[PDB]
């Protein structure tokens, strides 16, 4: 309810974090499957 | 939870929620669960895609923790705007701008032999109004030479347009002979030491001039947001932006289990906190748990 | 019944640079065709190798795999 | 010996956050006095018990290099857990190496390579790639050569760990991570950069590499 901490307080709010965070989870393990995989 | 790479990479880091995510992750290691082998693969290419997206997720949180110095007097909130995005280049994992641009040259032209080639290359790092002072020099030296000047160093005509483009570089104000003494060095750390105290004269009046031009393009930015919407009507306004505030909350919405939108929408519940906290007590702001 | 061919590669080889590289060619002729070969340099190519058939063209070097590897992730992180 | 018992007998004034940094400059200095070390480890460790969460990452290291050096044992929840933490500070530092660290360590491993026997690129490209092996606590070593039952690592110092005088011998921090490596099996041979980086050729680091090895572990 009332008075949530401090830590929790210092966060930013809109930040990215997890549109960088939910990039890096679908094109880092999307391209190991390309140099694993890759003849020209 | 965290995918053990982040978390050494948010060790050094001091923004709020990688912090408790390193301190329940330690916390974790404190009841006896093994710390999980880090990979010794994800080669040259991979691992500077993932050091390219993981310090984007330090510099994210700890952009929007950096209180602009918007309209201020005098060069120390510059100074400390500036002081505050370095630290926050060696928390996310990168050296000096100096070193880390240098380093950015010297990549992107491995394979130059000419140095028109060079100019051409590093465009994009490189003002395009010191890109031209160097291309209409490049073209006179062309012209005493009638041959493609050479990135060689070696070359005697290259350095006729490195004698040239040195009188450039002190006509924009930057001291080429000061720079050049810095990151070649000396014998020396007596005759060392005063060429790296005019050096940085140098670098901190460079890096306080692009924070300082960083600041009056926001200021002119907001100037001119804010005398576009003191033009409107107030009923205009307050649908103009409750419009824009419910289509931002509906692509949270449609967005489900995505990580990012849950999180959008319980940041949009701890600013309704934020606003009820101080509701509550206004001349004490918003309850802290103490 | 030979195959002609030229290499270009980034630096000169060493003489276990060239044996590795032959039995990547071997693979790239669909017979037990010799390649003869030839040897050319090109400082434009950051290692690896380019072969000429002279009818084709077959480009492992690795300043193509950057910039195939550039135009999947620039393409890729336009769709997430 | 004027220092180390005046921190024997005032070691509860300290924050355990600089009873580390305490303990953590005597073990890199060389002192044996172990009822010092049991009066610093006696501000750290419940400390540490009541949140193990209040230090960073990089003062549960030093924890793990000053429980080490002068061996005094610390609790049993606790030993443990600032063992992981050198395994985590040391990756840390890893990710974020300072890339002429990254251009010295793979320079080193490249002689290291051809120091073992390697004359072509194809062998050096496929036996530097080869000495990555995985450290006991988790963590990466970069040139880590095994051999049956002996190992040797080898250890590049750039110029951040250097001392920033001409004579110029690498910090206290090398020998702390030299020794921590040394109680986990590896025979750790230093290779500063400002001797390494002289040399003109790759001959001449190769045989400065092997000579750095034989002093430390002779069998390789």
């Amino acid at each position: 309810a009332d008075a949530k901490a401090l830590d929790e307080l210092r966060k930013p709010k809109f930040s990215s974090k997890y549109l960088i965070q939910h990039v890096s989870q679908k094109l880092i393990p999307a391209v190991k499957e390309w140099e694993k995989s890759y003849q020209p | 939870a965290v995918s053990k790479k982040e978390v050494l990479y948010f060790l050094s880091s001091k923004d709020a929620e990688s912090s408790t995510a390193v301190k329940s992750y330690l916390k974790s290691l404190y009841a006896g669960a093994q710390v999980e082998a880090t990979e010794t693969d994800a080669s040259e290419l991979i691992a500077q895609l993932e050091k390219k997206y993981l310090s984007a997720q330090v510099v994210e949180p700890g952009v929007h923790n950096i209180a602009l110095p918007l309209g201020e007097s005098g060069s120390a909130p510059v100074k400390r705007y500036a002081a505050e995005l370095f630290n926050l280049g060696a928390q996310a994992g990168f050296e000096c701008p100096f070193i880390e641009v240098s380093k950015k040259f010297g990549q992107e032209t491995a394979t130059s032999e000419t140095v028109k080639d060079v100019l051409n290359k590093t465009k994009s790092y490189v003002s395009a109004d010191y890109n031209a002072a160097l291309n209409e020099v490049l073209s006179s030296v062309e012209a005493e030479i009638n041959g493609p000047v050479l990135f060689d160093g070696k070359t005697e005509g290259f350095k006729k347009f490195a004698a040239k483009a040195k009188a450039v570089a002190v006509s924009r104000g930057l001291p080429a002979d000061t720079i050049l003494a810095y990151c070649a060095g000396s014998a020396n750390e007596d005759a060392a030491d005063k060429v790296s105290k005019e050096f940085f004269t140098w670098f901190e009046s460079a890096y306080t001039a692009d924070a300082a031009a960083e600041v009056k393009a926001i200021e002119a930015e907001a100037a001119s947001i804010l005398d576009r919407h003191l033009a409107k009507p107030v009923a205009q306004i307050r649908k103009e932006q409750a419009s824009a505030y419910a289509s931002l909350l509906k692509r949270a919405e449609t967005a489900k289990g995505a990580k990012w939108a849950e999180k959008y929408l319980e940041d949009v519940k701890a600013v309704q906190w934020f606003d009820a906290s101080v509701a509550e007590a206004p001349a004490s702001g918003p309850k802290v748990a103490a | 019944k030979e195959v002609y061919c030229t290499v270009i590669t980034a630096e000169p080889l060493d003489k276990l640079e060239r044996v590795e590289l032959t039995k990547k060619a071997e693979k790239f002729v669909d017979a037990g065709f010799k390649l003869v070969m030839q040897e050319k340099i090109d400082k434009k190519l950051l290692g690896g190798f380019v072969i000429e058939f002279s009818d084709r063209r077959v480009d492992m070097s690795t300043a193509k795999k950057v910039e195939e590897f550039n135009n999947f992730v620039n393409k890729l992180v336009l769709s997430i | 010996k004027a220092i180390v018992d005046a921190l024997k007998a005032s070691a509860g004034d300290l924050a355990p956050a600089q009873a580390v940094e305490a303990a953590y400059g005597l073990a890199l200095s060389g002192a044996t006095d172990a009822e010092a070390f049991k009066a610093l480890f006696g501000v750290v460790a419940p400390a540490i018990e009541k949140a193990p969460d209040a230090l960073e990452v990089s003062s549960l290291a030093q924890l793990h290099v000053a429980s080490t050096i002068s061996g005094a044992k610390l609790p049993a929840a606790v030993g443990s857990f600032v063992a992981k933490a050198f395994g985590l500070a040391a990756d840390a530092a890893r990710l974020k190496r300072s890339s002429a660290e990254s251009a010295l360590v793979a320079d080193v491993a490249a002689a290291t390579a051809v120091a073992f026997g390697a004359q072509y690129r194809p062998e050096v490209a496929s036996a530097v790639a080869s000495y990555v092996k995985t450290a006991p606590d988790g963590s990466v070593l970069d040139i880590a050569i095994t051999k049956g039952d002996a190992k040797v690592l080898v250890q590049a110092v750039p110029s951040s760990l250097l001392t920033s005088t001409t004579p110029a011998k690498p910090l206290g921090h090398v020998a702390a991570y030299s020794k921590v490596r040394e109680a986990q099996g590896y025979a750790v041979a230093v290779v500063p950069a400002n001797e390494f980086e002289a040399l003109p050729d790759q001959k001449a680091k190769a045989q400065y590499v092997l000579a750095a090895i034989k002093k430390v572990a002779p069998s390789f």
